[PDB]
């Protein structure tokens, strides 16, 4: 089945960024293919970010050491997309939808494009159905409801991943499909998380989207948006879980600070002007795009919901930094974990004085609220 | 208008002739070396341009400049450089046949036939920035997707 | 009056126009999409030779480097009138609520307008009668003045807004405008729409007396920048 | 359960290896056929779209 | 095509300059008359272009040929925008007169005409970054003297 | 192959190669440098028509523009195997001890390799007794896992490391690798040599079970940058 594809030439490939020369009529976020050549039997995709006059600066979703100057790139017409559906439950997949646990191919029929507009302005609904974390401190004082994005902010080692995994494990029969996006997290820690999920039988409804630290900064940059698209499909179409059409998704971004670091890396390698703390100017926009896609749709649009649990590490408990303040502004509530409380025996370590949940009692059962 | 057109064409032809004739005259020879090699086979502007080109010694692609001279008469744009790659070395008859066949764009466009025998029995024809690939290696990957 | 896109870097679009038909500094670019709708940009910098740098107001995830752009001559035109009352709008003035589009007969006004001159300003500050005891006693407003609430959620700020709208609509004519600039879509929408639609006064809902323009965090920076000006025009 | 998952992974890897070997064998057979018959017969396919 | 730019542009500019310079001296000549008039020391194409137009009698348009001469090896976009403002709307022969007197600035560069009816008589000539005003300057200078 | 140096900015060397023979991203190029000894640079970037930016990993303070560079075609290859046991190497895998060079029969592995996949990860770990009260009580040293000490300038990082090596290096039950990236050659090494050669495990010294790659504070940035990768490859 022969087709004509647009071809460009890699004129400068560097630290995961390639200038693709003439790729006219390329969409602003297409997937350039880098077809296999002598020495490489696979395709290394890339995202055509900067469409400058006579140049296409594209970040590379993979290892850039194989790409060479003068290589031909074919522009696949599709914008960056991730496979979605029932087939991804219980599978660890890199942000491109390719399995990395080696349990077989991902059986899918629909590929939802990442980086989608927010679900809507009037399409949402008031958050009423609670998300039962299983932690008394969270479930009583800082409630989380379906469709509410609740930041988990803390120091380097205070229990943020522990809280997220406890929330994921608790959703055994509550009709929730969990997603764990591991951005910049070491592969051994992602393996430990997957082992913990499998041990408690929480891998029948969990999707792990891991872009580890070794993998290129483009994969880490698109790591949350993939997975957010997965949850969007789950809340918009539903998946058959335990014989029920579950339309509720709970997505946990393992560390959005590492995502911001990856975005800063890909922006500075593209030579875009820096901003505060060397981050690009539109990183608040970066995180607001991702977190505003978590919504509780009304009954006219399906009635599904997507619950986001971003995780942030703060250096020396400085919650006044750039990315922490941005994501605190974006989210609907904060869970502050402190090392001082963690060492003093308070294992959940929530600083209930400063932890807030703007949804409030509406995200609690009437018994718990009373 | 008309007088300018004939004048421009004549100047372009003269420049092309000078470049083709004197390209190898100062080719490679440095500024001091090609200064003697610089013959009277150029206009004073053409001689100055050749001296500038051969001052560094890059007077090798001057014939391309000669090829640039005639196209600049008609505003160029006829390059339409296409590249054909097939697994077997192309025989002259079929090479000419496919050269003539890609007449949909400009006719016998600039074609640099390649082999790359890693291909199996197919054509990779890149016209400008549009590539057509019916090579059986492409079908090979398009079936191998079953992996 | 038609140019071609040259560069696309995020939500900043560079577009080259003909030499004698370059758009002004705040005109709309209005890139037409294949699927019927259009992407309305806003010029920000005239530069070069017919080249204008503009802010996207949209995603720009489906645009090539050759798409045509149709200058609208005037800045972003927003519907103003009694028709645009009790309705929810975006930065471009397109009604994002369930009801139908605004009719062509409604007057469209430029988003960018000159503030009133010095001569028209009141020479003496005047108190603004809200009706709330603590507000009208401790921190009185100003006619044509600015007041800021420093409060989170669950403190009744939304109810205070609703009562202010109701009181101004009862005692005076008191039409109200609400511009949610960079708000959470959950808090700003479907928890302001529903609460104000449910809240009623003289058998008329508060939402019926209030215009809403919403530029939320998900929208590009230009939308959040110009939503305030949209509300000011309305 | 871990043993069953490992068995499933091994079966998937064996299927992948079988597919790769089949692709390599098909490539070798196609190369031999092209060497025998000649790739010139494919030249007529250049007019399908160009 | 890229290599053409320097040499071709230099040759075309030299030809245009030579034709424009010889336009005053070589006016209404013939082949032999312009051969004795136009300097033969110019480029081989330049002398031919100077003689051929006069031989056919089109020597008056030969200077206009010079106008197209640089554009044959240039983007031809650097034409002065000699705006001409006059309250009286100008006829085609008027515009031809203006352009033919305006070629003294570069050549027949891009000229745009406007009305500005509030002018009386005269014409405002804006060539590049030099403006000559001769229409209402007198009255308003007079009102400045009076006040 | 057979490029020419264009620019020498610090330890970063830009070299122009033929159009069709440009080195890959991580290939190793070599300046003959005369005297029978060559400077091995590692490519880092490809800039255009045969221009590549590489890191010298050497003095790069006595070579001029226009010097030829030979493209090896492979990344830095270091010896691996039992032949590297008990020997001290550079970043390039060249021994610096008095003993002879590694033989050609010894396998050469590139210093740039993919990390273990997600399948290969082993999450099983158990306590490793180290004999230090604070380490074995508060933050147990992990067998088969990653651990580190974060210390300032004046604190005793070197003392703690040396004590750990002395405690756990006799009962290794395996081989060991020590990488001296950016550390003093006074204590960081050449006295760990004295301590490792003095320690004896049943007539076989601890140094006989150790591969030591150095690249210390005196070396230029490239050596300190790739010495860790060389040690990891070994
Ligand atoms: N009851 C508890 N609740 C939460 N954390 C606990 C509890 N008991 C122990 N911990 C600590 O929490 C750790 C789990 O990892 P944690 O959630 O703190 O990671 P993290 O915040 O993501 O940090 P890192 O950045 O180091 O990966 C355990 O290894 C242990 O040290
Ligand atoms: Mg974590």
């Amino acid at each position: 089945q022969p087709r004509q594809v647009n071809v460009g030439t890699v004129i400068a490939v560097g630290d995961g960024v390639a200038r693709l020369s003439g790729l006219d009529q390329v969409v602003a976020s297409e997937i350039v293919e880098f077809p296999p050549k002598a020495g490489r039997n696979e395709s290394i995709y890339g995202i055509a970010l900067n469409l400058e006059q006579d140049s296409v600066a594209a970040i590379i979703l993979g290892d850039d050491e194989t790409i060479e100057e003068g290589d031909m790139v074919t522009s696949t017409g599709r914008v960056i997309s991730v496979p979605v559906g029932q087939g991804l439950l219980g599978r660890v997949v890199n942000p491109l939808g390719q399995p990395i646990d080696g349990k077989g191919p991902i059986v899918y029929e629909k590929t939802r494009p990442i980086e989608r507009i927010a679900p809507g302005v009037i399409t949402r609904k008031s958050v009423d159905t609670p998300v039962q974390t299983g932690i008394i401190a969270i479930d009583a004082l800082i409630p989380i409801g379906r469709g509410q994005r609740e930041l988990i902010i803390g120091d380097r080692q205070t229990g943020k991943t522990a809280v997220a995994i406890d929330t994921i494990l608790n959703q055994k029969g509550q009709g929730m499909v969990c997603i764990y996006v591991a951005i910049g997290q070491r592969r051994a820690q992602v393996a430990q998380v997957v082992g913990t999920l499998e041990r408690f039988g929480a891998m029948e409804y969990t999707i792990v989207v891991s872009a580890t630290a070794s993998e290129s900064a483009a994969l880490q940059y698109i790591a949350p948006y993939a997975g957010c698209a997965m949850g969007e499909e789950i809340m918009e179409n539903g998946v058959m879980l335990n014989g029920q059409l579950v339309k509720d998704a709970l997505i946990v971004y393992d560390d959005l600070s590492k995502h911001a670091v990856a975005y800063r890396q890909v922006s500075l390698l593209l030579r875009r002007p820096p901003g505060r703390e060397a981050y690009p100017g539109d990183v608040f926009y970066l995180h607001s795009r991702l977190l505003e896609r978590a919504a509780r749709l009304n009954e006219e649009y399906g009635g599904g919901s997507l619950t986001a649990l971003p995780v942030i590490e703060t250096q020396a408990n400085d919650v006044s930094a750039y990315i922490p303040t941005n994501v605190i502004s974006i989210t609907d509530g904060q869970i502050y974990l402190e090392s001082d409380l963690f060492n003093a025996g308070q294992r959940p370590a929530l600083n209930v004085g400063i932890s807030v949940s703007r949804v409030g009692g509406a995200a609690q059962t009437r018994a718990m609220r009373a | 208008r008309a007088l300018a057109a004939p004048l421009v064409e004549a100047l372009l032809t003269t420049a092309a002739e000078q470049i083709r004739a004197a390209a190898p005259r100062i080719a490679g020879l440095s500024a001091s070396e090609a200064a003697a090699v610089l013959p009277a086979d150029l206009l004073p502007q053409v001689r100055n341009f050749l001296l500038t080109m051969a001052k560094e010694g890059l007077t090798g692609e001057l014939n391309a400049v000669a090829a640039a001279l005639p196209g600049y008469l008609e505003t160029g744009s006829r390059a339409v450089d296409a590249s054909v790659t097939s697994a077997i070395e192309l025989s002259a008859e079929q090479k000419e046949r496919i050269t003539r066949e890609l007449q949909q764009r400009y006719g016998d466009v600039h074609v640099t036939y390649h082999v790359d025998p890693t291909l199996i029995g197919g054509l990779i024809i890149r016209v400008g920035d549009q590539v057509l690939d019916n090579s059986l290696r492409a079908r090979l990957s398009a079936i191998q997707r079953v992996l | 009056a038609k140019g071609v896109i040259q560069e696309i870097i995020g939500v900043v679009i560079r577009a080259k126009f003909p030499e004698d038909e370059v758009p002004e500094i705040y005109n709309a670019i209005e890139i037409p999409l294949g699927n019927g709708d259009r992407l309305v940009c806003e010029v920000q910098q005239q530069l070069g030779n017919g080249v204008v740098k503009a802010v996207a107001m949209g995603s720009t995830d489906g645009l090539r480097r050759g798409l045509e752009v149709i200058d609208t001559g005037r800045p972003i035109a927003v519907p103003v009138g009694p028709a645009t009352l009790g309705r929810v709008f975006n930065v471009l003035g397109d009604p994002i609520d369930g009801m139908g589009p605004i009719g062509p007969e409604v007057e469209r006004r430029p988003i960018h307008r000159d503030p009133p001159s010095f001569e028209e300003q009141n020479t003496q500050a005047q108190i603004f009668e809200t009706g709330i005891k603590v507000i009208d006693l401790i921190a009185p407003f100003t006619r044509g003045g600015k007041t800021a609430i420093f409060g989170g959620a669950g403190v009744g700020k939304t109810v205070v807004i609703q009562e202010l709208i109701a009181n101004i609509a009862k005692e005076q004519s008191g039409f109200s405008v609400f511009a949610g600039v960079g708000e959470r879509s959950r808090e700003g929408n479907d928890l302001i729409h529903e609460m104000k639609e449910a809240r009623i006064d003289e058998n008329t809902t508060v939402f019926d007396k209030t215009v809403m323009v919403f530029g939320q965090m998900n929208e590009p920076p230009g939308a959040r920048l110009r939503v305030g000006l949209t509300a000011l025009t309305m | 359960a871990q043993a069953e998952q490992e068995r499933i992974r091994m079966l998937s890897e064996a299927k992948s290896q079988i597919a790769d070997l089949v692709t390599l064998t098909a490539s070798r057979v196609l190369g031999a056929e092209l060497q025998a018959r000649g790739h010139d017969a494919l030249i007529a396919e250049s007019l399908a779209a160009l």
